């Protein structure tokens, strides 16, 4: 990327230290790359770290010239989300095809598949988008995600 | 600084002066702090003028003084930087979180530093800590 | 889907499909299913952990102004030429209130000029809308008059 990102990178990076020394641990590595506008799973910052064990994750330090070659792998991807595959699997909940999912359903399958999130991370997420019934429209659910 | 600044300056440097001609030396120093009350020693007589390229007449003094005032922040960036860390508008940021904010979580300021803090800005120590009179003080328009 | 024709058979309400055929359509299903979830992967946390980052990006370089400010104030307190200043500005109030004694009684002089002024200007006043009341009449006679004139 351009030394002008690249020095807003570095902006990002020393924000978030918490102490001094100017290292980001390999647990707040995926909540870099998604504050400078990314969006990667679990498993592909996890592949660039070496595959590490939950123990050293908390213990493992990266400085930004070696976070910065990370930033480079996740962002050419193979692929990316779009509108069109995302509400087609969000239909498959609702219920009668009423463009509509129940909260509760959309709460549990977030938590229970996949990347599995917290009842926290689902609830922030989710509130203030179900209506009178706690009934949410996929299609704007997946456009505020998106869209941003 | 401002004109305001200047008309008070300009009185400052008229009884810091002392003999007058329109230059400031040592005797006028040493003998206005020796009238104002205790003098410091002789090595912080001459220590004081070897700030000052130059000789310290009112131009000097005036850029000595504006230079070492520049690198500060206005008191509007110093009140919404209070007013981030309020989510409910009864903006005093209280005390023991606010020493956190010192003490342990910023570029985090030793005992000898949080006590001169804390002592030239009044935590009572019955009433607790506040907000924009202490970017006031900070600044100037107070002490 | 392009299915091959001895794969399936068409009836009346039902469609017949050869042995595995379902299963491939079918696998799909367990396959399908698990991974286009597996997403929401990080567009949900992508997006949760930018606001949370934004609940201080904000907060960026207001902030730090506090310490930089309370630095300064340390520094320049306890450094020589400003411990001067600090005690100077208040001896100005006892000699900037010496300013303000000369301001005040050359002011009293001008507001009992205010005082002679505003009785002598009430009176003028008081005279001029006497013939402002005899103004408004005779200018209304005459208006109504010059248009029973014109006609």
């Amino acid at each position: 990327f351009s030394e002008e990102q690249t020095a807003e990178f570095k902006e990002a990076f020393q924000l978030f230290d918490r102490t001094g020394d100017g290292k980001i641990l390999y647990s707040q590595c995926g909540d870099v790359m998604r504050a400078l506008g990314q969006n990667p799973t679990n498993a592909e910052v996890m592949k660039v770290l070496g595959n590490p064990k939950s123990d050293e994750m908390n213990l493992k330090t990266l400085k930004f010239e070696q976070f910065l070659p990370m930033m480079q792998t996740i962002a050419k991807n193979k692929d990316q989300g779009c509108f069109e595959d995302y509400v087609e699997g969000l239909r498959v909940f609702d219920k009668e095809g009423n463009g509509t999912v129940m909260g509760a359903e959309i709460r549990h399958v977030l938590v229970t598949l996949g990347e599995k999130m917290t009842e926290e991370e689902v609830e922030q997420l989710v509130a203030g988008h179900e209506d009178s019934n706690g009934c949410i429209n996929y299609e704007e659910l997946v456009r505020m995600v998106l869209s941003g | 600084f401002d004109q305001s600044q200047i008309q008070e300056f300009k009185e400052a440097f008229n009884m810091i002066d002392q003999n007058r001609d329109g230059f400031i030396d040592k005797e006028d120093l040493h003998d206005m702090l020796a009238s104002m009350g205790k003098n410091p020693t002789d090595e912080y007589l001459e220590g004081m003028m070897s700030e000052a390229p130059g000789p310290i007449n009112f131009t000097m003094f005036l850029t000595m003084f504006g230079e070492k005032l520049n690198g500060t922040d206005p008191e509007d960036v110093i009140r919404n930087a209070f007013a981030c860390f309020d989510e409910e508008a009864s903006g005093f940021i209280h005390e023991d979180h606010l020493r956190e904010l010192l003490t342990t979580m910023g570029d985090r300021f030793t005992d000898e530093e949080v006590d001169e803090m804390y002592r030239e800005a009044p935590i009572d120590k019955k009433g607790n800590f506040n907000y924009v009179e202490f970017t006031r003080i900070l600044k100037h328009g107070a002490k | 889907l392009e299915l091959d024709p001895n794969l399936y058979r068409i009836g009346q309400s039902k469609i017949f499909f050869r042995t595995g055929v379902l299963a491939h359509l079918e696998e799909e299903r367990d396959l399908k299913i698990t991974d286009v979830i597996i997403a929401f992967q990080a567009q949900c946390r992508g997006y949760l952990a930018r606001k949370a980052f934004a609940k201080r990006q904000q907060q960026l370089t207001a902030m730090k102004v506090i310490q930089r400010n309370c630095a300064a104030y340390l520094k320049l307190r306890n450094w020589q030429w400003w411990r001067l200043f600090t005690k100077v500005k208040p001896l100005l109030q006892v000699t900037r209130q010496e300013e303000e004694m000369q301001a005040k009684d050359e002011e009293l002089q001008r507001t009992k000029e205010r005082q002679q002024k505003a009785e002598a200007e009430l009176k003028e006043l008081e005279q001029k809308h006497t013939q402002l009341c005899e103004e408004k009449n005779l200018l209304q006679e005459k208006l109504q008059a010059e248009t029973e004139l014109y006609a």
